[PDB]
RNA sequence: CACAUGUUCC
RNA sequence: UGACUCUCUUAAGGUAGCCAAAUGCCUCGUCAUCUAAUUAGUGACGCGCAUGAAUGGAUGAACGAGAUUCCCACUGUCCCU
RNA sequence: GACUUAGAACUGGUGCGGACCAGGGGAAUCCGACUGUUUAAUUAAAACAAAGCAUCGCGAAGGCCCGCGGCGGGUGUUGAC
RNA sequence: AAGACGGUCGAACUUGACUAUCUAGAGGAAGUAAAAGUCGUAACAAGGUUUCCGUAGGUGAACCUGCGGAAGGAUCAUUA
RNA sequence: CACGGGUGACGGGGAAUCAGGGUUCGAUUCCGGAGAGGGAGCCUGAGAAACGGCUACCACAUCCAAGGAAGGCAGCAGGCGCGCAAAUUACCCACUCCCGACCCGGGGAGGUAGUGACGAAAAAUAACAAUACAGGACUCUUUCGAGGCCCUGUAAUUGGAAUGAGUCCACUUUAAAUCCUUUAACGAGGAUCCAUUGGAGGGCAAGUCUGGUGCCAGCAGCCGCGGUAAUUCCAGCUCCAAUAGCGUAUAUUAAAGUUGCUGCAGUUAAAAAGCUCGUAGUUGGAUCUUGGGAGCGGCCGUCCCCUGCUCGGCGCCGGCCCGAAGCGUUUACUUUGAAAAAAUUAGAGUGUUCAAAGCAGGCCGCCUGGAUACCGCAGCUAGGAAUAAUGGAAUAGGACCGCGGUUCUAUUUUGUUGGUUUUCGGAACUGAGGCCAUGAUUAAGAGGGACGGCCGGGGGCAUUCGUAUUGCGCCGCUAGAGGUGAAAUUCUUGGACCGGCGCAAGACGGACCAGAGCGAAAGCAUUUGCCAAGAAUGUUUUCAUUAAUCAAGAACGAAAGUCGGAGGUUCGAAGACGAUCAGAUACCGUCGUAGUUCCGACCAUAAACGAUGCCGACUGGCGAUGCGGCGGCGUUAUUCCCAUGACCCGCCGGGCAGCUUCCGGGAAACCAAAGUCUUUGGGUUCCGGGGGGAGUAUGGUUGCAAAGCUGAAACUUAAAGGAAUUGA
């Protein structure tokens, strides 16, 4: 701190109240405008309607094809293009099936070679994927 | 550090230590106080009866010979004047510029030094309303300043 | 101009201690600096002191040893209750085996081992060790 | 007096 | 489509603005709106037969017994006398 | 010695600016700034005028124009604001 | 007792205005992300007109020019 | 920081998390408030605006015979919807208490169970011995190898020993149960009664193992792997981390000293507004009581005093001693005490077998416990007088000691009965007094002001000079003259260019001119005059804290630009033309509008830079320079020297700077400040949180306009950037 009088807490205060709107994190966290922009609205996981499985194009020099899949939510009729989170995995997702969508890890940010997703596909059709791939579980037909 | 200027200078008076009466001054209290009662009723500011009287008097300071300082011996028989010597002349020093600017107002130069004196005045003013030697209404008016000289 | 007093004291002779003056002047002389100068020579951290009083704020004039690493000071002089005395001397004084935070209290001005002694808090003046 | 430009990996 | 480039020509080859306008034949031009239905009106599009800068261009607060479009209310204009 | 204003109660078939006097309003487009003037007897307007703006000539034996005529006339009882 | 009269609290209805959020829209101007696209080469070496800032104008385009500044310039230096 | 708006806000006790400080949460068992779909009104009752009470409207919903009637699960269950998200339409008043006329009846309060990897505590998935071996401390053996006095481990090698999980009865438990514990019998050698979840390039522990795949599939939070030898993809072996738990997403905390009070940064990475003034706000010079004495321990350490002025008893001879009550500048601050719900927190005791827990329990009826701590911040009371505040008397309505007169009045008293006046106790007023040691700290290497001699391209007004440029007049002589890298556009026998003499106009102020001066900055250069102002120096001159930084607000503010006039020499945005080039719409050259010049108003933006806010102190020297002052040999002018000028040698204050070095600092470049900083605090403003979007949109405000001030988000990105080294 600059000023140290004894009778400046006010003047402290709202120093520190005024420069923490200008913290990345403080502002994020304290504005209508970041929850309204998020399709979760501070939720974990929620649930939305397969429509199209799109083909995402890889980034620099590390280049592939990333299955995603345009999901489109209930809750907030918003659309996701939502990545397939394991290999050999859009074989197991069907059209107009609910899917349980989560973010990946990265919290609002385009993770690694796929650009613009933040989004993966934990369970589908109340079944989950991680037993599809095991092979524990079968898709109801 | 002047307080409306760039400037640290260091120059001003310094008086010895002792407070004892010069040896060669044999005027007394009283006599050293009707000399200034001489130099105040023919029209002198407390600053100038200082001056002379160490030069043709001889005194080293009048706090020393007499019990009291020249302003106070004033005040004690009423020849004081009605408003106090730096405010005075800080209202002349601003009646000046202001007669200036009446002819000369493409003087930007002298128009921002009217401010400084108009915030020395008001300085002094409310300095002086705390020690209730002005009226507690009291208050540098521009225009009616003109009459005092 | 001069808000506080005995920061330029202390940083004075902290500047000549630095260099290691063997003694060392400063400017005002105030009854706070001279109460503060006794504590210090009571435990012998600094040389005998003397004061020049003239007819204006005197000068000090204070011998200086060896023996002193940092005197420094704290403003605003936050009160210090009894219970965080401790919490005071654990960032501000280097260890617990020496190290002398002094403090103005009712009773006097006096280090915080004394204050602990005639269970009285205060004001917090400096740190010096 | 003019000397404009030549995809990415180590 | 086309910034761009080649080329013929004159004194310059229409710049800023504006437009189906009191100025556009094609034309009832195309799109949106106003309607149940509009060759009318408004807002845009400009390859403009033949817009355009004191032969003034654009703008348009206030006003106009100036010329048009729509709405509320009002009524024998009309149903139908 | 006054007229004016405000308030309250009661009351008449909700009737009360009771006759008379007495602004329909709103949203837009084009044009002209406006007040004004104009084809007496078909065109009151977007036409004319208007302030504002920009040019041209003239220092008097001069610019402009009148007069059949003359040391004729006006602008001019004027002089680049 | 039903009921009527007047007063008070007063749900609620109609109409009108204001405001919060979402949102269609002919047409128009932006930003971001690829292109082995086209046009040129502004800047980084005095980058071939030294660079940059403020303010105006012009031009397909980076840009150019005028005026005044700064070196973050290629000069801390040049003489009686 | 009123009012207003939002609140994804019931509040608190408290919860998570922290060394210290903090951050986030608190719908949720305790307290208090609000409600029963949304309002509104009411009856009864002590207590309701009650809804497991009515009365209406609104919305939803029900039966109907179509006339009519009737409802409020945010009470326990339970059903639908909503969701990522949350249990049984179970039993019982046996515990806790509550209600009633009451020992007796009632309680979806509550208790007991069921579901239930919310979560927490305890804790299975094995142990021993023998054979082969791989070996470890010892003796011999120079090695080899030996016995195992002592062992360590490996092997579906073998062997019995002990229990649980489950089957399972008796008892207990409970209202009836259930679970746990006890009890019998069974119940395990691959004790098949078989433990999963992630990963194996780095962070980060753990294969350069095998095969397939070939920038495809895919992996990967990040860096990064894959394009035919993949330590990273898919499988197998093996191994590593936790272990009935593990992984993932979301949100928060610490790490974050990346929000910095503790405790950040602002010259170059993000940054000090162009500068100044300026009321709030914040911070503020020194100075008003130290010392002595009685006692104890080996000059030092410890206790008491420097308090003053109604009622009683160690009592004693009007006075003295002691105890009690009251008054004695006010705070902040410090110490103490009371009042300070529990639960929770720390913590005492306690073998729930341990522990999470709980408040019990232990001994041959007794012994006992069920503590203690804080409750800040706020409020009360009591000791202290350092620090930080406010105040006393200097026109004295100043403080004490007696008072004199005036007014009313408690009255004790006139023996009682009645008037009066006063001694008398109280309150107030007025005049003469006596006395004070009769009442004034300092003048800050703070500030303000006065004065003296200067000083300065400081500012404004007027005046004056100087070339040069352009144009014109005249004269002379001429075929070229301008301009360029080279040419051309341009002028030219109608005489260009050049020379000379002049005239007129408008700009500008060279050399002197400097790491010099002035100014808050922008900025300021011909002579002279006028007006006002200013720093520094000198001062035994005045006031006495009048001070420092400042939001709101205000003044000035380069150039360019705008509006009115004046004037337009030169230069010169736009534009025209001639060159160059692939093109020039540029750089070059000839013209040239606006502008550049003056006056009056806007505009408020600069690389407005020292890329370095302002005030105060300290910390090395060295030679210069500007001003003022001081001292001194001497050279030189007025001349006729003192004194003043010009030099020379030093000193002082700050004024701009420079040089130098291991003060010190910094990432370094470098810095006398960019130091006096993890040994972190002198004071006060402004301002920054990776890079873009973007100084953009919108909103507000100013401006004639141009544009000026304030000022996002959506979205995108793993780097951008600063200093320095080596190559190119």
């Amino acid at each position: 701190g600059k000023c140290r009088g004894l009778r400046t807490a006010r003047k402290l205060r709202s120093h520190r109240r005024d420069q923490k709107w200008h913290d990345k994190q403080y502002k994020k966290a304290h504005l209508g405008t970041a929850l309204k922009a998020n399709p979760f609205g501070g939720a974990s996981h929620a649930k939305g309607i397969v429509l199209e499985k799109v083909g995402v194009e890889a980034k620099q020099p590390n280049s592939a094809i990333r299955k995603c899949v345009r999901v489109q939510l209930i809750k907030n009729g918003k659309k996701i293009t939502a990545f397939v989170p394991n290999d050999g995995c859009l074989n197991f997702i069907e059209e107009n099936d609910e899917v349980l969508v989560a973010g990946f890890g990265r919290k609002g940010h385009a993770v690694g070679d796929i650009p613009g997703v933040r989004f993966k596909v934990v369970k589908v059709a109340n079944v989950s994927l991680l037993a599809l791939y095991k092979g524990k579980k079968e898709r109801p037909r | 550090g002047r307080m409306h200027a760039p400037g640290k200078g260091l120059s001003q008076s310094a008086l010895p230590y002792r407070r004892s009466v010069p040896t060669w001054l044999k005027l007394t209290s009283d006599d050293v106080k009707e000399q200034i009662y001489k130099l105040a009723k023919k029209g002198l500011t407390p600053s100038q009866i200082g001056v002379i009287l160490r030069d043709s008097h001889g005194v080293a300071q009048v706090r020393f010979v007499t019990g009291n300082k020249i302003l106070r011996i004033l005040k004690s028989k009423g020849l004081a004047p009605d408003l106090p010597e730096d405010l005075y002349h800080l209202i002349k020093k601003a009646v000046a510029v202001r007669k200036h600017l009446e002819r000369n107002r493409k003087d930007k130069d002298a128009k921002f030094r009217l401010i400084l004196i108009e915030s020395r005045i008001h300085r002094l003013a409310r300095y002086y309303k705390t020690k209730r030697v002005l009226p507690p209404n009291w208050k540098y008016e521009s225009s009616t300043a003109s009459a005092l000289v | 101009v001069r808000m506080n007093v005995l920061a330029d004291a202390l940083k004075s002779i902290n500047n000549a201690e630095k260099r290691g003056k063997r003694q060392v002047l400063i400017r005002p002389c105030s009854k706070v600096i001279v109460r503060f100068l006794t504590v210090m020579m009571k435990h012998g951290y600094i040389g005998e002191f003397e004061i020049i009083d003239d007819h204006r704020a005197g000068k000090i004039v204070v011998n200086l040893t060896g023996r002193l690493n940092k005197c420094g000071v704290i403003s605003p002089r936050f009160d210090v209750q009894l219970k965080d005395l401790e919490k005071w001397q654990n960032n501000l004084l280097p260890s617990r085996q020496f190290g002398f935070i002094v403090l103005t209290t009712s009773a006097g001005i006096m280090d915080h081992e004394e204050a602990r002694r005639k269970h009285t808090g205060g004001k917090i003046l400096g740190f010096f060790f």
